[PDB]
RNA sequence: CCCGAAAACAGGCGGCCACCGAGGGCCCGGGAAGAAGACCC
RNA sequence: GUGAUCGGGUAGGCGGGCGUGCCGAUGGGGCGGAAGCCGGGCCGUGAGGUCCGGUGGACCCGUCGGUAUUGCGGAUCCUGCC
RNA sequence: CUAGUACCGUGAGGGAAAGCUGAAAAGCACCCCGGGAGGGGGGUGAAAAGAGCCUGAAGCCAGGCGGCGAUAGGAGGGUGCGGCCCGAAAGGGUUGACCCUCCCCGAAGGAAACACGGGCGACCGUGGAGUACGAGGGGAGGUGACCGGGGUUGCACCGUCCGU
């Protein structure tokens, strides 16, 4: 590995668990939070199908903490809804990494479950946009860290 | 070398006594403390018994041998207190323990009674 | 629960006693509420209760003092006024009360009670009005 | 020491305190004893008597 | 016993005693992360006027009896100890030893041995 | 005449399931309805 | 020992103590783990002190006397970060 | 510290920020996934201290645990009684915690039933009775493991922030 960053998970067992990370990603931590609340606590393949639906815009994600000016969606439980695509592609990649890591450790792939999905704020990359009457205001990029733990089941 | 002592006791004797009271803390009945020990021996309910060396001062373990003699049941001398405390599973140091209903250690109760009666010869 | 027959009784004294009961932890049922009396003059009383009905919030009447027009609700509202309504204690005491016009079958065939301290017998004046009269004036059903 | 900068005052009516500031960006305060880089209020001296 | 009477008085007093903190220590992290007492001094302050419904302020009346002021719950008076030369020069009937925190293990060994011999009590 | 079971005594009746599955949503073709949601066939 | 004839306090005046950095002396601790940081126990009217566990990886405290760029919630305060 | 430097102004002139791996680079061989930056395993090292490098605090953000949580009214607190949760050490405790009952002394204070009589009456007087009780101070016993402390929250009462 590298040793630059760590995880928030405690009590990690290397003989039943597998990890994966994405660092310094250029996506919204807010939408990441929202989407991970959903994929958390499910099986990896179900989660991949979920992501495919979202990317195709055939299944909306509910917004529950970040909501302003957001319109409601078709059928029960909506409520504010959205379709994020970049976030889903990123999460898909991380999940593929973790599937591989389980495999090459020895764990069976169709019996894995997501037990940890967390998003963290990364460093800011600063820029400026020009405005009226002689000003210049921040026009910045907010990055994101994602960490994933999968556990094989008995 | 207090008054309440009568004889010297080897090691395996008292160590078996300790492991006995622990094996009995497993399941059976164990009273922890001078008052309940003496009430046990009075009511007869007492059957095996342990006493510590460094009980200081001895005005509370001096007058027990004059109970356990007439009772004539095996009392065993262990030298430490924190050991008895951990045997009964407490963070306080003990002076005296009365054990009753030994399950899982009837064997060692018979054994140590044999060896301490050998002693008592 | 205790069952109390408002018939020949005075409203405020009845309510005072009942509210102390409620707070001391009992359940109360009041029957024949249309037959309690109110003392005073007819014009005075009717003016009072009309001025109360026509109170309301100028911006939104879905708020507003909802002062009633039925007899059982008049009684219930007096009792309420005699309790701490802005407090859990009071809300529970008030939930322990039930008021009826007439005597339902459910309660038929049972022995009622009467509060000594409230009764028309005390009076010396032929000036009294009935809650049913007040309700008819205001436009309430029974 | 602390007495080497040139300043200009904002004045009243700018939602900004009346503090001396330099004229070039980043326009940091200067010369005053509650500023970062400014003269110290009562510092030690050589005219003092120890003997 | 007079000493025990006084110790029970101190018990009640320091149980009922409040924790004396500033005006609004619950409201700013700068005051939650260093909870100390500071006298109120403002003109309109209510803790300074000592009104009903507000917290209290320290006063010489809350002090503990002079006989037991400073004693350990065990009834002993403490003595900080860094070595054996300090360990001796101690009365084991009214004084007790607290070993300092910077003392190392190699030396804590010696201290504890000498203490259990001389009969001194050690609260660590 | 208009609104109105969140009327906290938070109702009444009939029927269908529960103690695999009654019902519902997504989806498809459309508007008599429509800022998103909802509504109707 | 005395206090029925002491026990509220803005401006203001007086008394004693807690804490911070350096010197001259004295007495001590430290890779068997110093300072600092986190969470807790005890003493203290209180300012504050000290111990336990963890993190950390080289310096630190007490008493006596002297000295000082010696204590912050505010200045439409300054700097940096959020 | 590549500082009167970069940068700003036609110009005279104005003017920053920015120190520290480790004893030694021993500065991560090799394998799997990825378009890649990179992630995961393995290795060096006394310790990752991993160059985005001594220590690594607060504000801020995410997750896990505990407590409350969709009929409800006050500046976000105080006083008292409770419910759930943590509780190794430094606080007490088996030489006996909490609770229980028994006796003796007992400040200021201090009943009732009941018996006789006075008042239209609410009630009073004498006796009962300075009794029963009473803050606390002492002692004798049974029971056998928590108590104090901390986090959050329910109930009742009280409470219109800070400086000027």
């Amino acid at each position: 590995s590298r040793g630059r960053f760590s995880y928030s998970f405690q009590n990690f067992d290397p003989e039943r668990m597998a990890r994966a990370s994405g660092r310094d990603l250029r996506i919204s931590p807010k939408h990441s939070v929202e989407l991970l609340r959903e994929i958390r606590g499910m099986m990896l393949n179900d989660a991949l199908r979920y992501l495919d639906d979202v990317i195709a815009k055939k299944r909306p994600v509910p917004m529950k903490r970040f909501n302003d000016s957001q319109g409601h969606k078709p059928g029960k439980g909506f409520g504010p809804g959205r379709y994020p695509v970049k976030v889903a592609k990123a999460v898909k990649k991380i999940l593929l990494n973790a599937k591989n890591n389980a495999e090459q450790k020895g764990l069976d792939v169709d019996r894995l479950k997501i037990i940890h999905a967390a998003a963290h704020r990364g460093p800011v990359l600063r820029g400026y946009i020009p405005r009226a009457f002689g000003r210049a205001t921040p026009f910045n990029e907010q990055t994101t860290h994602i960490e994933i733990v999968v556990e094989e089941i008995r | 070398k207090p008054s309440y002592v009568k004889f010297e006791v080897p090691q395996e004797l008292a160590e078996k006594a300790l492991e006995a009271v622990e094996i009995a803390r497993d399941t059976g009945r164990i009273r922890k403390g001078t008052n309940e020990t003496t009430k046990a021996v009075e009511r007869g309910q007492a059957k095996l018994v342990i006493i510590a060396e460094d009980v200081d001062p001895e005005e509370i373990v001096a007058h027990l041998p004059p109970l356990c003699e007439e009772k004539e049941i095996p009392y065993v001398y262990v030298p430490s207190k924190k050991e008895l405390g951990a045997a009964a599973g407490l963070e306080v140091p003990a002076a005296s323990v009365a054990i009753i209903e030994p399950g899982k250690a009837r064997e060692l109760v018979e054994d140590i009674a044999m060896k301490v009666k050998e002693l008592m010869k | 629960m205790r069952i109390i027959n408002a018939e020949g009784l005075i409203l405020g004294r009845l309510a005072s006693k009942v509210a102390k009961m409620l707070l001391e932890g009992e359940e109360v049922v009041i029957v024949n509420a249309e037959k309690a009396i109110i003392t005073g003059n007819r014009e005075d009383i009717f003016a009072k209760y009309k001025q109360r009905t026509e109170l309301r919030t100028r911006t939104n009447p879905r708020r507003g003092p909802f002062y009633p027009k039925r007899s059982d609700e008049i009684v219930r509202r007096t009792v309420r006024g005699m309790l701490p309504w802005k407090t859990d204690r009071g809300r529970k005491a008030f939930k322990r009360l039930k008021v009826y016009v007439g005597v339902p079958k459910e309660f038929e065939g049972k022995e009622f009670e009467t509060i000594s301290e409230a009764h028309m017998s005390r009076l010396a004046t032929p000036k009294y009005v009935t809650v049913g009269e007040v309700a008819k004036f205001l436009g309430g059903k029974f | 020491a602390g007495k080497r900068r040139v300043t200009e005052n904002i004045g009243k009516g700018h939602g900004m305190a009346r503090v001396e500031r330099i004229k070039t960006s980043p326009r940091f305060a200067a010369f005053v004893p509650f500023a970062v880089g400014g003269r110290r209020t009562h510092p030690p001296k050589v005219e003092k008597i120890i003997w | 016993n007079e000493k025990a009477r006084l110790l029970r008085i101190r018990a009640k007093l320091k149980r009922k005693k409040p924790r004396f903190l500033r005006q609004e220590w619950w409201r700013y992290p700068k005051f939650k992360n260093d909870p100390k007492w500071r006298r109120p001094k403002g003109i309109d302050s209510k803790m300074r006027l000592k009104k009903k419904g507000k917290p209290r302020s320290p006063s010489i009346g809350w002090s503990s009896p002079k006989a037991v002021r400073g004693l350990h719950p065990s009834g002993y008076e403490e003595v900080l100890v860094h070595n054996v030369k300090e360990l001796e020069a101690i009365d084991p009937t009214r004084q007790a030893a607290r070993i300092a925190g910077t003392v190392g293990a190699r030396k804590r060994e010696m201290i504890l041995a000498r203490a259990k011999e001389l009969g001194v009590k050690v609260l660590n």
